[PDB]
């Protein structure tokens, strides 16, 4: 469950248990999922 | 479509539903929540 | 059993709901909006023209038309949209299912009923219809059968004298000065304090300033002196663009002109003298009951302090040995609709309707036959 | 499918690619190279003139011409070489096969559209063509339907107000400050530390110094005092020749001419003050959503801290009852092209094209008649 | 006997001279100039600001301010420099010696009347003063006692209808189309042909194109088809730098906004419907005499072909059995000055002046009491 920081931004609350349990189960870094669930990457061939 | 087509009709008491003369019968569909069901976008970095 | 609709087309607002409700289902400004600006985004799902709260919400894109002036419908292609929206969208009721009760200001043009009748039976296909003078319903709502009724809305104000449900057609006075002409006159004074309003899309702000800020003078002429002395007389209000306005000597100079119509170059007198002259046309047996039962009605009467000014200025012109009472209840914006809600629900009323068969036999003139 | 090309003539950069992509395939300077010396060898396999990435690479031998200046195409045979390079060399796709969408700054000279059109239909034989205002595309990209769009490229700067997809033509502001005249100013301030750049072949180095080092002060005179007192702000850059230059306060003076155009001798107001004056030209009932929805767009908006400078210095011009918001997405350097990549993909848009078959009937006068 | 001065605050020009004389002695732009650059010659006798013909003559080096917008003074110290120049240099007479007369737009903001008054009795030391509604002076000037006046200058347009020397205050339409907004629109539309104008000094150059090349169509759409089919209508004008421009269908599209304020994004209708609707506010005894006696006022009514276009387009709205004649005297640019000049020369008028003793006894606030 995401917290709206702003109308154009959101964040996962600190040490969120559902994400913690998901990262433990799936074997992924909490910080990577926490970053990638709240941000996306655009990329032209020269820049991202 | 409302006046341009013979098979599309508007439910007399609403602006949030429409009627299609399907093969088997006229069917009234309610417009609420189609857009949210219609949208899929998976951020590739999450897959990665 | 199928209840009839009660639909006070009025002016400025449309008021609608079912007979037997205690408040209307639908209350919205009687307004049709068209876009004036260039359509530039593509695929926006634009709509040609707007009715009611949509036209209010989006008013900055639009030119705003009221189709009704002085209780006359003046554009039928605009007016039909307002009823269409009223029945199908806003009440969510098919007009073809059940009868309709409709309202009109007295003395208005003979063709207006013929066009309404033609439109209700032919175009909307209502099974049966009746038309009732707004002020008569204000008696049914105020729980009374003897009165003089001042119904004073947007668009028009009128007096109808009634004794025990007998109307006095020689004694009806009508005046077309009303809440909309306080809105247009409030523009013609606001221009002194440098604030600006010239466009229809911002006229609806002037109409909203009036509703919040204004009050009725017990006397104008000492308050006219007062505003040279007092800043306690000024108030401030936040516009939509975030500017603060502050307003002084306006708040008794424009909203009070229903009591002094000389200001705008017309011959006639205000609501006080037409109320008293409507009593002077009334029969001499009854005058104590009329002066006791003045009923105030409609949204333009909603001001704090209206009662005491009406009481004062009728007592100043009438003999003070007669007694004056002004009935101004807290419901008073809706009484014209409330009266239609009880009246249309009486089993005794059910005989009165013009049915579609009678119109299809007689033509549109039949209202003049079977109504007042 | 034959998808349309989106080909952002802009000025100084071309961004090109296929509709539905989220970024352009091709990003190259819209720049024409001719060799300035007499070419000395014989039998070399010499080529007359160079476009884009060639003209960046070889610049010490070359004359650089921009065919596009202040959103006006000024040399049609050179512009035709850039389109020729764009279709045939850079996208490597035949223009007779697919539609193309082209972009324009608002309020432009009429013959700019017409020569763009005739050249597309005769010489490239394009099957279908359109021109769309650069700022209008930006909203589709920034995900809104009500905004004012600060769109500023190399060529030109403009503000366009849009409220729910009606653009408001009297309030569209255009200004001739842009990424090129900030760059030509960056030369006349670099001269203060003795460094010199006077030739077309080295102007593109000043343009790259500008991109990496520069940033915006939230308030000018206290940072101007700060970097005049402390060397802690200064940074160094290696020229191509291996020479080091070093820069202090000067790396925040070049964007400040956007906010104070008297520094380059203009009367007109620059970017915060024209953004506010553009909002004031819309009527009052929509102004609050414009104050909520400022969208930054195009490469001249990329400076660090300019988002906070707009938010601060509009808050000085707006009333304190507001909420003032700057939307400054990181992708924004491409947002005009991204916007066209959305637009040319909308199904409702497909009716809109000028086809060659319509142009062959109507002549080059068609553009204003059917198109945007 | 003591003659008054008459001084038309107007907008865009001040027109001034001595009572009873047949043209103003002083006719100059109501304009104040300041330098924008850092000054490079030394010891010159440089000056704080330039007023009138000097600010026009030096215009490329200066930024030109009008202290008047929409007939409202918004910058008081510059207007004070215009009056200061007017008495001491331009009419060349000491302002204590004999009275001075001032002109005002109807319906306008309160603080303007106190600044107009106080500055004349205190600072310029005038012995006696009056402030007058502009359209009334245009009839007193023109040799009529009954007329309808479309009164339309730089800054502002309004109607006041006048019957046998009685003005009709209820009857006002007010509109902001004017000689300045035809000019700013003429910049923003000549931009179609590639020409560009961005500074106060060259808005005033387009203002001279407007005077010479423009004219008003008897019917727009056939002349629009004519100049779209044949190039034969276009004519050419010499810029100050010696470049020649050429103008075609444009030279009637900018003045035709007087008949379509939708061209500049106003809601309200053009000068024809404001003339007709201003008669419609009148009672039925006078309407025929007002339909007959149409008097144009302010210089923005001067274009060749405008009189016959008014005669057509009011006859299209008025009952065709009524008679329309357009009274367009050659003086009409000056008529507000002429009317105050001859009115002020009548021996019977001399009792009307507000004397310095009345201001000294009452304060300035008698103007709100004794004027309109």
């Amino acid at each position: 469950g995401f917290a709206s920081r702003d109308s154009d931004s959101c964040t996962i609350p600190p040490k969120h248990e559902p994400l913690t349990i998901f990262c433990d189960l799936m074997g992924v870094d909490y910080e990577e999922m926490c970053h990638w669930l709240c941000h996306r990457k655009l990329a032209t061939a020269t820049e991202t | 479509h409302l006046n341009k087509c013979a098979l599309f009709e508007k439910p007399r008491m609403s602006n949030k539903a429409f009627i299609i003369k399907h093969f088997a019968d006229k069917v009234e569909y309610q417009c609420e929540g189609f857009l949210e069901k219609n949208k899929d976008t998976v951020f590739e970095e999450q897959i990665k | 059993e199928t209840t009839a609709l009660v639909c006070d087309n009025g002016s400025g607002l449309v008021k609608a709901g079912f007979a037997g409700d205690d408040a209307p289902r639908a209350v919205f400004p009687s307004i049709v909006g068209r876009p004036r600006h260039q359509g530039v985004m593509v695929g926006m799902g634009q709509k040609d023209s707007y009715v009611g709260d949509e036209a209010q919400s989006k008013r900055g894109i639009l030119t705003l038309k009221y189709p009704i002036e002085h209780g006359i419908i003046t554009n039928w292609d605009d007016m039909e949209k307002i009823w269409h929206h009223t029945f199908y969208n806003e009440l969510r009721v098919a007009p073809e299912e059940h009868p309709t009760l409709l309202t009109e200001a007295p003395l208005n043009p003979k063709a207006n009923r013929e066009k309404m009748t033609q439109i209700m039976f032919e175009t909307f296909n209502v099974p049966a219809m009746y038309v009732a003078i707004q002020a008569v319903l204000s008696l049914y709502a105020s729980g009374r059968t003897t009165g003089i009724v001042l119904d004073s809305g947007d668009g028009v104000t009128h007096n109808v004298p009634i004794y025990e449900g007998y109307a006095l057609p020689h004694a009806i006075m009508r005046l077309d000065l009303a809440g909309r002409d306080l809105t247009d006159y409030l523009m013609k004074i606001l221009t002194e304090r440098g604030y600006s309003f010239v466009t229809t899309a911002e006229r609806e702000i002037v109409r909203d300033i009036k509703e919040k800020l204004c009050y009725v003078a017990l006397d104008f002429e000492n308050e006219m002196a007062t505003a040279a002395s007092s800043s306690s007389l000024e108030k401030s209000y936040e516009l939509p663009d975030g500017q603060v306005i502050t307003i002084g000597n306006e708040r008794f100079r424009c909203p009070e002109t229903l009591f002094q119509p000389s200001f705008i170059g017309m011959e006639s007198a205000g609501i006080h003298e037409t109320t008293y002259n409507s009593i002077m046309k009334c029969d001499i047996d009854i005058r104590k009951d009329l002066y006791a039962n003045n009923v105030m009605s409609g949204g333009t009467t909603m001001y704090p302090g209206i009662a005491d000014r009406m009481q004062k200025e009728i007592t100043a012109l009438a003999p003070s040995t007669m007694k004056i009472k002004i009935i101004a209840p807290p419901e008073r914006k809706y009484s014209v609709w409330i009266g239609g809600s009880i009246l249309a629900s009486l089993s005794t009323f059910q005989q009165m309707w013009i049915t579609k068969q009678e119109y299809d036999e007689a033509g549109p003139s039949i209202v003049h036959r079977k109504c007042f």
